[PDB]
Formats: C-alpha cells, sequence, structure tokens
C-alpha cells in the first residue's frame, strides 16, 4: 500500500568530511594532482548520480538538497521584505503612486557613490527599484512598515524551518524509495493540498483583507486611517458599510443561492479606471474558481482506499495503429530515473514562465503596475529570459538520460524506440523548414533594405507598398473584441484591451493600454520568431536523438554526455558531445529571446505607452514610428539601438550613472568570452609551460601543477561570459533608457 | 471485542492488546512498518493518554467558572466564560495579581521542570530517580511505562492495587473517557465561534428552546 | 425551508448515487469499471458493515459526488429563478 | 573541533576572510584620508 516507512540516522552528523575536500567521488578523494583538480571538484560536485550507483541514496540527496533550495528563497524574500520596510519611501508612495519612483535601496557614502541616492522623491533618496514590488505589498493592502516588518520576521523563520528540515531528512530521519516512487499520491497531495488549498487560502486573503482595504484607497484616503484588517475580521458591520452581502452570513454558500455575493464575486472584466488594473473582484473570483477546479482533480488517482485511477493503467490503454504498443512502459522511465522526470519538468516550468509574460503585460494585474513602464518592461523581460533558460535546461537532462539511464532491455518503450528508429527524417524536415524560414524572414528584411537603399520604396515590403496584412490574427483579434456580445454573455467587456477594439485606459496622464493593431510591419517579426524558434528546436533536437548512435559515430553513447571530441580523424569531429548541442543552442536560446524583448520594447513605447493629452490625443513616447521603420534592418539601427541609447550613454553624472557603467562593463565581458570560444587549449597549454619555467628558476613552482582548462571548459567558460555579457548590455540598456522617459 | 469502522491494514496492528482499542485506525498512522519520529505506536499512545489527561482537566475548567457563577459562591468577578478569562484578548481579560506575560514565563517554568522530567524517563527508564533532586528520587524512576510510571507521588493510595483485568478495564476507562473529552473541548471551541455566548449557555440555549437548532441558523458573531 | 425546490433536488441526487454505488450502477471501491463494461469487481480490504462492501470511503465519495451533481442542476437557474 | 579549524583552512574560506578584512581596511582609510590623489607629507 501507501506508507511511510522511512530510516534513522542514515549518515551521522559530523565535521571530519568538511576537511577532506572532494571526498564524494573517489576519484577526486586522492588529491589535488593538478589545476585540473579544482576544477573537477565543483563540476561533479551536485551530480549525484555519479557519485553513486542506486536510486535510494540519489534520491535522499535531492530531497534534502531541495530543502536548502527551498530555503535560501524565504531568505531572500525576508530581505526583500525587511529592506521595504526599512529602507523604503513605501508609505509615501501610498499617497501619490502615479508620480513617485518605488524605491527600496540606499548606499552608503564612501567614494561619491552617494550620487547613486537618485531624487525618487517623496521625501526619499536611493536606488530606484524595478522589480515592482510595491504594486505587489498594495494588491494585499498592507498600508504600515510595521507589517511589512513581521512578515520580513516570519519569512525569516520559515528559512530556518526549511534548513532545519533539510538536515533532519537526511541525517535523522531519511525516507526510504518505497516512499519516493509511490507518484499517485505524489500528484494526489500536489493537486488538493498545494495547488488546490494555496489558491482557496489566498482567495480567502482577499477576501476578507485585500477587497476591502484597496476599496478604501482607491475610493482616496490616507493610508494612516484605514482601519487594521482584523477590524473588519472581528466587527462584521464595518463590512457590511461597503459589502451589505456580508451580513448574512455564510449561509448563502449553503443554500446555493450564489447570486447574493454578488458585490464581490464578479466577472467584469477589463480593467480598473481608477487604478488601471484587474477588478479585485474578479482576481477574488478567479481564485476560488480555480480552487474548486484543482481540488477536484486531486482526488483522481487510487491512493490507499478503492476508488481512484492508476496511472499504470491510463498509460497503457492509449496504444494505436500507427504508434503501435503505445505509451506501455513509459511508467518505468519515467519513474526509475530522475533525469526523465527533471528533464519534463523543465519544460513545462519553462514555458509557463513565458506564458506569465505574455499576460502580465495584457492584463495587468496589480493596481498602478500599468502605468509603471519601469516595471512592465522589467517584469516582461524578467520571465522571457527565465523562460528561455529552463526550456534550455530540459534539452540537457533529456539528453543525459539517453546517455545514462535509457535501456532497452530493461525500460524498454515503444513511442521512444520508434522515434530513434526514422531519426533521420526528423532532423531533415526540420534542417528544411529552418532554411525555408530562414530565407522567406529574414530576406524580407534583406530585400526591403537593399531597395529601399536604392531609391524604389515602391517596391518594398511594407503598408504602403506590396503589403503583407496577417490576417488570422487580425482575424482572432476581431473575435475577442465582439466575444462580450455573443459568445460570453455574462462578461461586462473583453478579457483584455488589446483586442482589436474598445477603449483606453488613462491614469495619471499615462495610457494603461489600447488596441494593439497589426499591420505588416508585425507580420515580420512575427515569422522572425518562428524562425529563431524552429532553428533552436533543430539544435536541441539533434542532440537528444543523436546523444547515443549516428553515421559518424557508431559508439557515442560509451563516450559519456559531456565529452570534448573523438580526434580529428574523420575528418575532425569536434563537438559531437550532446553537451555540445546544448551548448551551442544556448547562443540561439539568447537569439531568439533577444529579438523577442526587442520586439516588444520599441512595439509598446510606438503603439501602446506614452503620455496623454488633457483634451484627449495621445502622444506614444517614440511617435508612433515602429509601423515604418522596423522593415528595415537600417532602421532597426537607426530608430532603437542609435535613437534610444541616448538615455544610458549620457547617463554620466546623475542617479543613472550607474547604468552608464554596467553597460561598457557589460561589453567587456562579452567581448572576453571571445578569447575562450575562439582560440584552443594547446596554445594556452605550451604558453603556461614557459610562464612556468620562471617560476622554476625563482623557486616558485606551485606543486599544484598548473594547467590549461579542459576543452570542454573553454567551452563552458566561453559561453558563460558571452550570455552575461549580452544579456548585462540589454539589462543596463533597458533601465536607463525607460526609467529616464517614463 | 467490538469494532467501529475497522479496515484490514488496522487489525493487522490494532491487537486489542494496547486499551482503549476499538481497531479504528483508516489513515495508516499507527502502522508499525513505518516509524520514523512521532509515528511510533507506543509514543502515539503516550500522546493519546496525555492529551485526555489534559482535556480532563481542560474540560471541567472550561465549564467550572461561568456555571459556578450560575449559583456558587464564587464572587461574579471571576465568574466568566471560559474565553474571556484571559487567555484570548481580544475576547477579553482580566486582571489578575500578576500583568500578562509574566505568568506565561513563570508557567512554562515550572511545567518546564516537569515537562522535561517527564520526557527523560521515556528516553532513560528509571533515570529521574538517579541525580540529586532534593530527595523524591526514590518515587521518580517510575515503574517502567512511561505513560503508567506509577509510584507514591503518582498513585498515591493505589488503585489498580492488584488486578491486571481491573486495571485493563481501568485503562479502557481512561482512554473512552479521554476520546470523549478531546471531542467535548473540540465542542466547546466550534460552538463558540458560531454561538460566541459561551459553552454553558449555548446547552440552556437548546434546554428552553430545542427549536433553537443554530445549526440552520448559523450566524456568527463574537 | 425544507422541501423547496433546491432541497428536493438535492436529495434525489444524493441517494440516487449512494443508491447506484450500492446497488450495482457504479463503481464503488469494490468494483472498477475498465474500458467497456463496470462488472469487473475486485476485493480492497476495507473491514465494515454493509454486506455489500459499502465502506466508509464509499459512503463519501458517492456522498460527495452526490452534491456535484446536486449542484450543476440547481445553479440550472434559468427556469426556478435566480434566488431560490 | 580539529575538523571545524581545517575547514576553515581551506583556501576559499581563508580568501573571504582576508580579502574581507582587506576591503574593510581600505574603505576605513579612504572615509578617514579621502580623495588621496597625492601623498603629500615628505
Ligand atoms: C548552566 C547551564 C545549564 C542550563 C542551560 C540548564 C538548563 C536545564 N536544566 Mg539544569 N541547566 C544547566 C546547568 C545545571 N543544571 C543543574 C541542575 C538541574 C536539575 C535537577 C534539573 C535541571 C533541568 C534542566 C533542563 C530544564 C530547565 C527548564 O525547564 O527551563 C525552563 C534544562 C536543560 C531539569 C531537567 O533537566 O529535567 C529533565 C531538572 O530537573 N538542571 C545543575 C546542578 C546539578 C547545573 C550546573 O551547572
Ligand atoms: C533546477 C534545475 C536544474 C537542476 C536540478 C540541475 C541539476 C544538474 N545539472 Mg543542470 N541545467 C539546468 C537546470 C538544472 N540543472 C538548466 C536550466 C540548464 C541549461 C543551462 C542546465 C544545463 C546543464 C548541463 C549542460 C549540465 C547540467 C548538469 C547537471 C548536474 C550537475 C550539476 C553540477 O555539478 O553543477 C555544479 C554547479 C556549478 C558548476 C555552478 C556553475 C556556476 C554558474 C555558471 C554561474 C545536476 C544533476 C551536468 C550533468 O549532469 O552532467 C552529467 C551538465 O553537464 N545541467
Ligand atoms: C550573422 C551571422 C550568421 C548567419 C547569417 C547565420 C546563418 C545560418 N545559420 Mg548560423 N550561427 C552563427 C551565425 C550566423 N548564422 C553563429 C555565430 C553561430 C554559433 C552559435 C551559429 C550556429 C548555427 C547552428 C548551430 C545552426 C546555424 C544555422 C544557420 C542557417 C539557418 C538559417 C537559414 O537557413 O537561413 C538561410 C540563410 C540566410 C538567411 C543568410 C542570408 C541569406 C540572404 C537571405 C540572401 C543571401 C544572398 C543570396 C543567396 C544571393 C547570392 C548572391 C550571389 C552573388 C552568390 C543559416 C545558414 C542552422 C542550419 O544551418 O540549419 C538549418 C544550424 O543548425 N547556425
Ligand atoms: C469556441 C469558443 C468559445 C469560447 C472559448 C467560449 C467561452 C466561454 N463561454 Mg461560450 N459560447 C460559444 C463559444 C465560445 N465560448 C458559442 C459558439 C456559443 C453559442 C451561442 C456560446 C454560448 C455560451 C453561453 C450561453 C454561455 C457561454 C459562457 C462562456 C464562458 C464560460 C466562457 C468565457 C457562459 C458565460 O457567460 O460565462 C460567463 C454562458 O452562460 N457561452
Ligand atoms: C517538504 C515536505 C515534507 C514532507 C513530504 C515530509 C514528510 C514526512 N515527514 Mg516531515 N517535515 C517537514 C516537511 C516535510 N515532511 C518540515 C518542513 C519539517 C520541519 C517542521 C518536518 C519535520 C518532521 C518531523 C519532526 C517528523 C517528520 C516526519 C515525516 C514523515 C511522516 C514523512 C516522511 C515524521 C517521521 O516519521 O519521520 C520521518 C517526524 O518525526 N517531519
Ligand atoms: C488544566 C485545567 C485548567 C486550566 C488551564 C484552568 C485555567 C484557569 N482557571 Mg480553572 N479550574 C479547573 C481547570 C483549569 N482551569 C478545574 C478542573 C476546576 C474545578 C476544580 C477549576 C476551577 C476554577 C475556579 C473556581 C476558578 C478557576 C479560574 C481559572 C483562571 C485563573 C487560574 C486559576 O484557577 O487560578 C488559581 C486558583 C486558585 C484558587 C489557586 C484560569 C483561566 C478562576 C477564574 O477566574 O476562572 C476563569 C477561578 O476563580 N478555575
Ligand atoms: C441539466 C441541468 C443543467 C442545465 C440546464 C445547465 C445549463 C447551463 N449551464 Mg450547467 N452544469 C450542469 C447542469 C446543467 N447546466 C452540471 C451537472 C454541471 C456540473 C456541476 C454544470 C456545470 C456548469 C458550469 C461550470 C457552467 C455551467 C453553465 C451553464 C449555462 C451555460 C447553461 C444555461 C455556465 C454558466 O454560466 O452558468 C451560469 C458555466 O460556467 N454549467
Ligand atoms: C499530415 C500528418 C498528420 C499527422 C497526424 O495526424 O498523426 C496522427 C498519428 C496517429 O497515431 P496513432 O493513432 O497510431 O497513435 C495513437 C496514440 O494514442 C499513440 O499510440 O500520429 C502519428 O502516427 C505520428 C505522425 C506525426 C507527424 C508529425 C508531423 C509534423
Ligand atoms: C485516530 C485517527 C486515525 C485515522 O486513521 C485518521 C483519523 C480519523 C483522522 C484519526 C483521528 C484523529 C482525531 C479525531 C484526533 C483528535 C484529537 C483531539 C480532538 C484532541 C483534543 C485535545 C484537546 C485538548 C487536550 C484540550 C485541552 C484544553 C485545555 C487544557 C483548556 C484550557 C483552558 C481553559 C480550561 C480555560 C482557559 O481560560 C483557557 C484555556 C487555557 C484554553
Ligand atoms: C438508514 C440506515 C442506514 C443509512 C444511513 C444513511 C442515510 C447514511 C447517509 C450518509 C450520507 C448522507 C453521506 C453523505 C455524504 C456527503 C458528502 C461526503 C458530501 C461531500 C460534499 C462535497 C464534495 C461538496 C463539494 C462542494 C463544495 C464543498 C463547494 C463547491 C461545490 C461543491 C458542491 C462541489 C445505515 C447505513 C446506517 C444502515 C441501514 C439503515
Ligand atoms: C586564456 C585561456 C586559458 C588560460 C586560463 C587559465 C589557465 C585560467 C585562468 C587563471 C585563473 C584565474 C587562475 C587564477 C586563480 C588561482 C586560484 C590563483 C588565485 C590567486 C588570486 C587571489 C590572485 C585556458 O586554459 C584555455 C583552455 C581552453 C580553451 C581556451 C583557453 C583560454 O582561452
Ligand atoms: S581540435 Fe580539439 S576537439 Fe577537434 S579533434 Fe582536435 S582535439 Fe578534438
Amino acid at each position: 500500500e501507501v506508507k511511510i516507512v522511512v530510516d534513522r540516522d542514515p549518515v551521522k552528523t559530523s565535521f571530519e568530511e568538511w576537511a577532506r575536500p572532494g571526498h564524494f567521488s573517489r576519484t577526486l578523494a586522492k588529491g589535488p594532482d593538478t589545476t585540473t583538480w579544482i576544477w573537477n571538484l565543483h563540476a561533479d560536485a551536485h551530480d549525484f548520480d555519479s557519485h553513486t550507483g542506486d536510486l535510494e541514496e540519489i534520491s535522499r540527496k535531492v530531497f534534502s538538497a531541495h530543502f536548502g533550495q527551498l530555503s535560501i528563497i524565504f531568505l531572500w524574500l525576508s530581505g526583500m521584505y525587511f529592506h521595504g520596510a526599512r529602507f523604503s519611501n513605501y508609505e509615501a508612495w501610498l499617497s501619490d503612486p502615479t508620480h513617485i519612483g518605488p524605491s527600496a535601496q540606499v548606499v552608503w557614502p564612501i567614494v561619491g557613490q552617494e550620487i547613486l541616492n537618485g531624487d525618487v522623491g517623496g521625501g526619499f533618496r536611493g536606488i530606484q527599484i524595478t522589480s515592482g514590488f510595491f504594486q505587489l505589498w498594495r494588491a494585499s493592502g498592507i498600508t504600515s512598515e510595521l507589517q511589512l516588518y513581521c512578515t520580513a520576521i516570519g519569512a525569516l523563520v520559515f528559512a530556518a524551518l526549511m534548513l532545519f528540515a533539510g538536515w533532519f531528512h537526511y541525517h535523522k530521519a531519511a525516507p526510504k524509495l518505497a516512499w519516493f516512487q509511490d507518484v499517485e499520491s505524489m500528484l494526489n497531495h500536489h493537486l488538493a493540498g498545494l495547488l488546490g488549498l494555496g489558491s482557496l487560502s489566498w482567495a480567502g486573503h482577499q477576501i476578507h483583507v485585500s477587497l476591502p482595504i484597496n476599496q478604501f484607497l482607491d475610493a482616496g484616503v490616507d493610508p494612516k486611517e484605514i482601519p487594521l484588517p482584523h477590524e473588519f475580521i472581528l466587527n462584521r458591520d464595518l463590512l457590511a458599510q461597503l459589502y451589505p452581502s456580508f451580513a448574512e452570513g455564510a449561509t448563502p454558500f449553503f443554500t446555493l443561492n450564489w447570486s447574493k455575493y454578488a458585490e464581490f464575486l464578479t466577472f467584469r472584466g477589463g480593467l480598473d479606471p481608477v487604478t488601471g488594473g484587474l477588478w479585485l473582484t474578479d482576481i477574488a473570483h478567479h481564485h476560488l474558481a480555480i480552487a474548486i477546479l484543482f481540488l477536484i482533480a486531486g482526488h483522481m488517482y487510487r491512493t490507499n482506499w478503492g476508488i481512484g485511477h492508476g496511472l499504470k493503467d491510463i498509460l497503457e490503454a492509449h496504444k494505436g495503429p500507427f504508434t503501435g504498443q503505445g505509451h506501455k512502459g513509459l511508467y518505468e522511465i519515467l519513474t526509475t530515473s530522475w533525469h526523465a522526470q527533471l528533464s519534463l519538468n523543465l519544460a513545462m516550468l519553462g514555458s509557463t514562465t513565458i506564458v506569465v509574460a505574455h499576460h502580465m503585460y495584457s492584463m495587468p494585474p496589480y493596481p498602478y503596475l500599468a502605468t509603471d513602464y519601469g516595471t512592465q518592461l522589467s517584469l516582461f523581460t524578467h520571465h522571457m529570459w527565465i523562460g528561455g533558460f529552463l526550456i534550455v535546461g530540459a534539452a540537457a537532462h533529456a539528453a543525459i538520460f539517453m546517455v545514462r539511464d535509457y535501456d532497452p532491455t530493461t525500460r524498454y518503450n515503444d513511442l521512444l524506440d520508434r522515434v530513434l528508429r526514422h531519426r533521420d527524417a526528423i532532423i531533415s524536415h526540420l534542417n528544411w523548414v529552418c532554411i525555408f524560414l530562414g530565407f522567406h524572414s529574414f530576406g524580407l528584411y534583406i530585400h526591403n533594405d537593399t531597395m529601399s537603399a536604392l531609391g524604389r520604396p515602391q517596391d518594398m515590403f511594407s503598408d504602403t507598398a506590396i503589403q503583407l496584412q496577417p490576417i488570422f490574427a487580425q482575424w482572432v483579434q476581431n473575435i475577442h473584441a465582439t466575444a462580450p456580445g455573443v459568445t460570453a454573455p455574462g462578461a461586462t467587456t473583453s478579457t483584455s484591451l488589446t483586442w482589436g477594439g474598445g477603449e483606453l485606459v488613462a491614469v495619471g496622464g499615462k495610457v494603461a493600454l489600447l488596441p494593439i493593431p497589426l499591420g505588416t510591419a508585425d507580420f515580420l517579426v512575427h515569422h522572425i520568431h518562428a524562425f529563431t524558434i524552429h532553428v533552436t528546436v533543430l539544435i536541441l533536437l539533434k542532440g537528444v536523438l543523436f546523444a547515443r548512435s549516428s553515421r559518424l559515430i557508431p559508439d557515442k553513447a560509451n563516450l559519456g554526455f559531456r565529452f570534448p571530441c573523438d580526434g580529428p580523424g574523420r575528418g575532425g569531429t569536434c563537438q559531437v558531445s550532446a553537451w555540445d548541442h546544448v551548448f551551442l543552442g544556448l547562443f540561439w536560446m539568447y537569439n531568439a529571446i533577444s529579438v523577442v524583448i526587442f520586439h516588444f520594447s520599441w512595439k509598446m513605447q510606438s503603439d501602446v505607452w506614452g503620455t496623454i493629452s488633457d483634451q484627449g490625443v495621445v502622444t506614444h513616447i517614440t511617435g508612433g514610428n515602429f509601423a515604418q521603420s522596423s522593415i528595415t534592418i537600417n532602421g532597426w539601427l537607426r530608430d532603437f539601438l542609435w535613437a534610444q541609447a541616448s538615455q544610458v550613454i549620457q547617463s554620466y553624472g546623475s542617479s543613472l550613472s550607474a547604468y552608464g557603467l554596467f553597460f561598457l562593463g557589460a561589453h567587456f565581458v562579452w567581448a572576453f568570452s571571445l578569447m575562450f570560444l575562439f582560440s584552443g587549449r594547446g596554445y594556452w597549454q605550451e604558453l603556461i609551460e614557459s610562464i612556468v619555467w620562471a617560476h622554476n628558476k625563482l623557486k616558485v613552482a606551485p606543486a599544484t601543477q598548473p594547467r590549461a582548462l579542459s576543452i570542454i571548459q573553454g567551452r563552458a567558460v566561453g559561453v558563460t561570459h558571452y550570455l552575461l555579457g549580452g544579456i548585462a548590455t540589454t539589462w543596463a540598456f533597458f533601465l536607463a533608457r525607460i526609467i529616464a522617459v517614463g | 471485542r467490538q469494532l467501529w469502522f475497522a479496515s484490514k491494514q488496522s487489525l493487522t496492528y490494532l491487537d486489542g492488546t494496547l486499551p482503549g482499542d476499538f481497531g479504528f485506525d483508516p489513515l495508516g498512522l499507527s502502522d508499525p512498518e513505518g516509524t520514523g519520529g512521532f509515528i511510533e505506536p507506543r509514543w502515539l499512545a503516550y500522546g493519546e493518554i496525555f492529551n485526555g489527561r489534559t482535556a480532563m482537566m481542560g474540560v471541567v475548567g472550561m465549564i467550572a467558572p461561568e456555571a459556578l457563577g450560575k449559583v456558587g459562591l464564587v464572587p461574579p468577578e471571576t465568574a466568566i466564560p471560559w474565553f474571556q478569562a484571559g487567555a484570548i484578548p481580544p475576547a477579553g481579560t482580566y486582571q489578575y495579581w500578576a500583568d500578562p506575560y509574566t505568568l506565561f514565563v513563570f508557567e512554562m517554568a515550572l511545567i518546564g521542570f516537569a515537562e522535561h522530567r517527564r520526557l527523560q524517563d521515556w528516553y532513560n527508564p528509571g533515570s529521574m530517580g538517579k541525580q540529586y533532586f532534593l530527595g523524591l528520587e526514590k518515587y521518580l524512576g517510575g515503574s517502567g511505562d512511561p505513560a503508567y510510571p506509577g509510584g507514591p507521588i503518582f498513585n498515591p493510595l493505589g488503585f489498580g492495587t492488584k488486578s491486571e483485568k481491573e486495571m485493563k478495564e481501568l485503562k479502557l476507562k481512561e482512554i473512552k473517557n479521554g476520546r470523549l473529552a478531546m471531542l467535548a473541548f473540540l465542542g466547546m471551541s466550534l460552538q463558540a465561534i458560531f454561538t460566541g455566548v459561551g459553552p454553558f449557555q449555548n446547552l440552556l440555549d437548546h434546554l428552553s428552546d430545542p427549536v433553537n437548532n443554530n445549526i440552520l441558523t448559523s450566524l456568527k458573531f463574537h | 425551508y425544507i422541501g423547496s425546490s433546491t432541497n428536493l433536488i438535492m436529495v434525489t441526487t444524493t441517494t440516487l448515487m449512494l443508491f447506484a454505488g450500492r446497488f450495482g450502477l457504479a463503481p464503488s471501491a469494490n468494483r472498477k469499471a475498465t474500458a467497456g463494461l463496470k462488472l469487473e469487481a475486485r476485493e480492497s480490504g476495507l473491514q465494515t458493515g454493509d454486506p455489500a462492501g459499502f465502506t466508509l470511503a464509499d459512503t463519501l465519495a458517492c456522498g460527495a459526488v452526490g452534491h456535484i451533481m446536486g449542484v450543476g442542476i440547481v445553479l440550472g437557474l434559468k427556469n426556478t429563478g435566480v434566488l431560490d | 573541533m580539529r575538523d571545524i579549524k581545517t575547514y576553515l583552512s581551506v583556501a576559499p574560506v581563508l580568501s573571504t576572510l582576508w580579502f574581507g578584512a582587506l576591503a574593510g581596511l581600505l574603505i576605513e582609510i579612504n572615509r578617514l584620508f579621502p580623495d588621496a590623489l597625492s601623498f603629500p607629507f615628505f
């Protein structure tokens, strides 16, 4: 059945191994042969799979390790709440959120660096933040420095709880294997307990605290006089003075007269004109609706009583003619291998983060988030990068599974077999498309640029010339605009304001949203994204399929997951290891994402954001030039890189100086990485030797013999810096630009 | 051996030798296959009897002071429903010889001596009658059963004088009473949230008017 | 207000499934419905009183879904009023 | 006790302790003799 059998004191808490570096691995433990040793110490620190050969210990280590990862997050949260309480103009920000920048960092004045303390207003100074906590603390009705302090302590305590918990469950009472593999109950609790009861509890706090309090601040009152949140929960008559449905108590909920709670549980849609965010009634309803759906879904898989499904039997009924044995056997290979689960989870959590970034800019959920141009740009950019990386990780661990855990004599699967057998078709067809999109997406930009350069602006691809109208997006925009009429009679308005119809929402002389048009200039760039996404898929997919064998090397599996090459024979076999396919994917992931966050930044400044006249005419930040200048490659140079880098470049001598330095500093690191990617090891090894000789002359030759980095480390350092230089350069480019213009 | 809502798992280990047994256990807890901490069938039994005993004096104090305020010679000042005695300030309080939070720490220290020593005898039988404790060591060794230490300080006259059946009969009475009190205290609470007029009053509300039946009403007030 | 419309709909729904879960019109803890038919009954070991094998965990499921199909019908209140 | 001291003596732990002390020292000197473009003692 399903029970809790654990062990007692597997590994004794002691400090011995803390003074025996490289104890975990048998190879590393003998000592530092050369400096190659101190690099292999960290490269194999967390690879629990290579230390031991059984699933039980690997499990207990990953289970306890997560507790550490969970603990750090709490400590990270604790600082953010603490800092917002002791070093912020939050309470001032609650008075005029429209035109006082959120600041929650203050620097010590040592070497003149107090120039960084910007005049964010509100009688305060400091680094203007952009993570947008302030809109999060207002949407939860905090309205006090004291309440930000107590949660900071509460957040800190849990960190000690988690960190303690990690210790307890690896040294004192560690679970057994049978505990881990019972994945029906695993899903059963997470769906009902974590996901389900998480929302319902939160839908609680919104009903009794965030809603009635924020309804005071939105109504307009000084924060200091809002009765404390435990007054409503005690004095039930106060909730009556706003929400008369709270007189009858919770009995309508029990008599199915649910249309009595219509005051604070609605289906409005749209955005709030006062605060530019969603209607907290909808949000209040939303988590409640989600709560029920998850909770019921929790009760599906059989755990201990008669009722419930069997995850094994579900996978063993779907087998088709084209597919053969179908999903039989996938239960094992998804249960006796952590690298399978980590690869599968990474892709979904990777994808979801992206969808988060597409929704949070079009349905602004927190109050006074819409007119916070510094926040919108950062939050959209941040989760794109997070979403991009995690997807690449799903390729690496899927590739690792093919090399280490896959075995067609015991863990045999049929679908994963058929997929292997026709892999030549899969890559070649994906190869042709990546070429097709390559010619018809970039080429149109090149042809546009050539014709424009020759004085033929009537042969370019644009709205004023040969036209390419996205109709399919223009059609679906139409449908969502008229959905409130027929196909969703409950809704008062559309689910957003970017649908091809409606009206803008103005908050304090700053546009929240308005219908986003889709002309030709948008059609091209959407087919750029379809191109770089496909190419990135090609590299990672090729790595996963060919991680065990190919027509070049027939025994690549025997060489492991990350090996440099197989020598210069057969024409040259540099970079055939699956690790080097993900190594290549990173650049395209860095390429796909970068154009997306360029596309978002220009489209919103040119077509959406911007001030609004008192009369009613709207003037966007860049004057609406995206629809004409974004179709020529030179256009992306003049009017985006050259014209929107002005603020970062001349940011010297004012609080935005720290961005001016990072802008340069990130170039230096980017250009630095090239030394590792372009060159090779055998040159650096020899130059090291001559340097080593001079130290022999003066007797200062070390005993950990100097060595050059290993082949796959020269690449690993090469890509890491390149990514760090590329991402940070955009970081300093964006924040300094948007903070100055809005 | 009367069984109530038994289960195949339950009757593999609930042998009935433990007093208060009725073979009721559908959540895998007392299962002896899985024993880390706090899931030992002894410890759970140890926590079962203690919680009951705390309930057996917790319940009576949860209805004594107001009901004794119904006729008794208690001056009405210290005759109050239990939740307004001072435990829950938002329900009310009363000014005792102290001011609160000094009563707490005093209480937590006095409890600390009895509690921790009460814990050690579970870890190390007979240990608490070895180191010097101002005399009294002759008793604090216990009889070897942590839940039933015995001794002239704990079992002064001595019942269960000599009869295991009686003791088994007695301990059966001790748990079923314990279960009765735990549920009862859970009654005095959930009544308070909904009724909000005090425990013993809420029995009169159903006495003078059985048609009250606050279930159907479900009005909430402090 | 016992016996109004929302009540009769509830009592029929709940009893119909408890009938269904015990007499043979549903998969209880002791009957599993396969990809086709329902009569694939098995043992599960939940020693109880009801001779039909209706356990403590089946007096809750059929009770639970007794209300899920009891709310969807009642909140189809386009012809039985909006407020009771 | 011996094992704790040995661990504290491994290279990375000394580095942060050593450099941290060095950072504190330089910051203090710049707090007391700021701008310091020349060495005007002799
Ligand atoms: C600016 C630099 C650059 C350019 C142009 C390319 C171009 C290409 N790379 Mg690539 N790559 C680069 C940098 C670049 N890469 C770097 C730095 C890396 C390291 C990370 C990689 C890593 C990499 C990988 C790993 C892969 C590619 C792939 C591809 C090809 C897919 C795109 C395609 O088919 O479009 C078609 C070609 C173009 C759009 C180029 C412009 C052509 C224009 C439209 C017209 C050209 C003139 C015309 C022919 C007239 C001829 C004139 C006559 C006088 C001759 C393409 C040839 C993928 C591939 O080949 O598989 C599909 C692939 O798998 N590259
Ligand atoms: C067995 C099993 C098995 C399966 O498998 C599953 C299931 C079924 C789930 C399970 C069940 C369980 C249960 C039911 C449990 C319960 C318990 C309890 C209730 C306890 C209490 C418990 C309770 C208790 C102790 C209580 C106590 C109390 C007290 C002292 C009081 C005190 C007081 C007073 C006087 C007055 C003042 O002014 C205040 C105060 C201070 C407040
Ligand atoms: C006479 C007689 C008898 C019978 C009895 C009876 C009559 C019983 C009943 C029982 C019952 C009568 C049960 C019930 C149950 C129920 C339940 C368990 C419920 C659940 C619920 C739910 C699940 C809900 C949910 C929800 C919510 C909460 C909200 C949202 C919506 C919904 C609705 C979904 C006996 C056997 C003794 C023997 C013979 C004689
Ligand atoms: C530059 C370069 C090197 C040389 C880089 C080396 C040898 C490592 C860089 C030196 C590091 C920083 C060691 C210095 C840190 C020591 C621990 C000493 C610390 C003392 C400080 C506190 C001063 C390679 O080894 C290499 C290998 C493969 C492909 C490309 C390249 C490559 O491009
Ligand atoms: S160049 Fe380097 S990677 Fe390529 S074959 Fe030679 S050793 Fe291998």
